[PDB]
């Protein structure tokens, strides 16, 4: 995932 | 106290739970999962947020597990150092  | 959870009304794990009665069909975690990391739905797209630390986790890719991305992305969330 990505830390958005 | 000396920390503070950034939604304490997501503090609960049955609260948590219940946030993805919407979340989206494509996306392959579960809500068990996510909410035991500490993750409730944010109601946009895939994207998830903590409780505790804040932080948001989207686009999530196969073979991604709850805690180990909140752990990559969040190390020193009072919620992934409590575990
Ligand atoms: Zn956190």
């Amino acid at each position: 995932a990505t830390a958005a | 106290g000396t920390i503070y959870p950034r939604n304490p009304a997501m503090y609960s794990e049955e609260a948590r739970l219940k946030s993805f009665q919407n979340w989206p069909d494509y996306a392959h975690l579960t809500p068990r999962e996510l909410a035991s990391a500490g993750l409730y739905y944010t109601g946009i797209g895939d994207q998830v947020q903590c409780f505790a630390c804040g932080g948001k986790l989207k686009n999530w890719e196969p073979g991604d597990r709850a805690w180990s991305e909140h752990r990559r992305h969040f190390p020193n969330c009072f919620f992934v150092l409590g575990r």
